[PDB]
Parts: C-alpha cells; sequence; structure tokens
C-alpha cells in the first residue's frame, strides 16, 4: 500500500462465487439444461447422459 | 491551473474498477435461483465428488 | 432426487422474443491541429510547423 494508490475487491467475493458455482454444479447434474431454459427439472443423471 | 487532466484519469480508472464488477456479474450470474445437491449422491456410477 | 428409468419430456411450449442490442457505429468526428492547438496565429502556426 504505496502513497495515492489503492486497491478495491472483486465484486463477488470468492467465498460467494463459489455460491454461484455450486449452484450451477448442483443444478446441472440434477436438471441438465432444464433449469437455464425454464423451471429446473429432475431428470436423473445416469440417463440424462442417453 | 494545470485543468481537469486530474479528474480525467480518475473518472476514467474508476471505470475499469466498476468494468471489473459486470464482468463477474455477467460470467457466474446465470441461473435466477439457487440449487442444492441432494443428499444421497448415487448417480449410476459417476463420482462428481472432485 | 434421481431414478435411472426417469425421464422428462414437455408436453406444451411457449413462444418467447428477446431483445438484443448491439452497437454498430460511432459518432464520428474530425478535428484540425491548425485551429486546434492554434487560432488563426501566424507565430504560433509557424511554430508548429
Ligand atoms: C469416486 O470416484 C472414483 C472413481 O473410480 C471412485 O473412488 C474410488 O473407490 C475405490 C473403491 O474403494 C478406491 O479403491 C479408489 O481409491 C477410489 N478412487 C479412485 C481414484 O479410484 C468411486 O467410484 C467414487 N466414489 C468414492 C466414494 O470415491
Ligand atoms: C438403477 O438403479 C436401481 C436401484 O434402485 C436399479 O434397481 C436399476 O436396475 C438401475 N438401472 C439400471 C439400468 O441398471
Ligand atoms: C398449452 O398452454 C397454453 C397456455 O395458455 C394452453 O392454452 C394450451 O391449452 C396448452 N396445451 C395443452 C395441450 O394443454
Amino acid at each position: 500500500k504505496f502513497n495515492g494508490l489503492t486497491v478495491l475487491p472483486p465484486l463477488l467475493t470468492d467465498e460467494m462465487i463459489a455460491q454461484y458455482t455450486s449452484a450451477l454444479l448442483a443444478g446441472t447434474i440434477t436438471s441438465g439444461w432444464t433449469f437455464g431454459a425454464g423451471p429446473a427439472l429432475q431428470i436423473p443423471f445416469p440417463m440424462q447422459m442417453a | 491551473q494545470y485543468g481537469s487532466f486530474c479528474t480525467q484519469l480518475n473518472r476514467a480508472l474508476t471505470g475499469i474498477a466498476v468494468e471489473q464488477d459486470k464482468n463477474t456479474q455477467e460470467v457466474f450470474a446465470q441461473v435466477k435461483q439457487i440449487y442444492k445437491t441432494p443428499p444421497i449422491k448415487d448417480f449410476g456410477g459417476f463420482n462428481f465428488s472432485q | 432426487a434421481y431414478s435411472n428409468n426417469s425421464i422428462a419430456i414437455p408436453t406444451n411450449f411457449t413462444i418467447s422474443v428477446t431483445t438484443e442490442i448491439l452497437p454498430v457505429s460511432m459518432t464520428k468526428t474530425s478535428v484540425d491541429c491548425t485551429m486546434y492547438i492554434c487560432g488563426d496565429s501566424t507565430e504560433c502556426s509557424n511554430l508548429l510547423l
């Protein structure tokens, strides 16, 4: 921290960006793309690969 | 008396600072809700624990 | 939850239209040193050249 110089933290804390990452990982395995294009759905993963 | 050379740097510099918040907001914020993985994690063989 | 023999097929559809805004051009401008830095000044014009 020198003179006249300062640094501000990111908008989303790493403890929080992990929240978005957790939701996207949790939504992709339990609802494929259905949550992106409308409400999430219960399509089980083993058949979602099919 | 040197003019507005001082402010232009400050206002322009802040633009990048606000820009970073807009960059992260449009990357991770892709879902309007929050999703949690089911307690039991039987995915027909696949291990997501990593 | 999950199930090996489960499925999900939509039985209805909804047509949606979304607006995407993209700028294609910006106000074109031209500037002149001979009039900007020096204003109708012979000595200033000579120094500039
Ligand atoms: C995690 O993924 C790996 C994928 O093979 C598996 O974990 C292995 O489980 C066996 C059985 O005890 C161990 O010998 C291995 O050391 C584990 N890891 C690896 C890399 O082989 C399993 O399918 C998944 N579940 C768990 C709980 O590990
Ligand atoms: C899916 O898992 C169930 C366990 O409840 C099992 O009975 C079934 O045979 C599995 N499906 C396939 C195709 O193996
Ligand atoms: C699909 O949804 C629309 C929404 O108004 C409804 O009018 C229509 O009857 C629905 N179709 C079927 C087959 O239920």
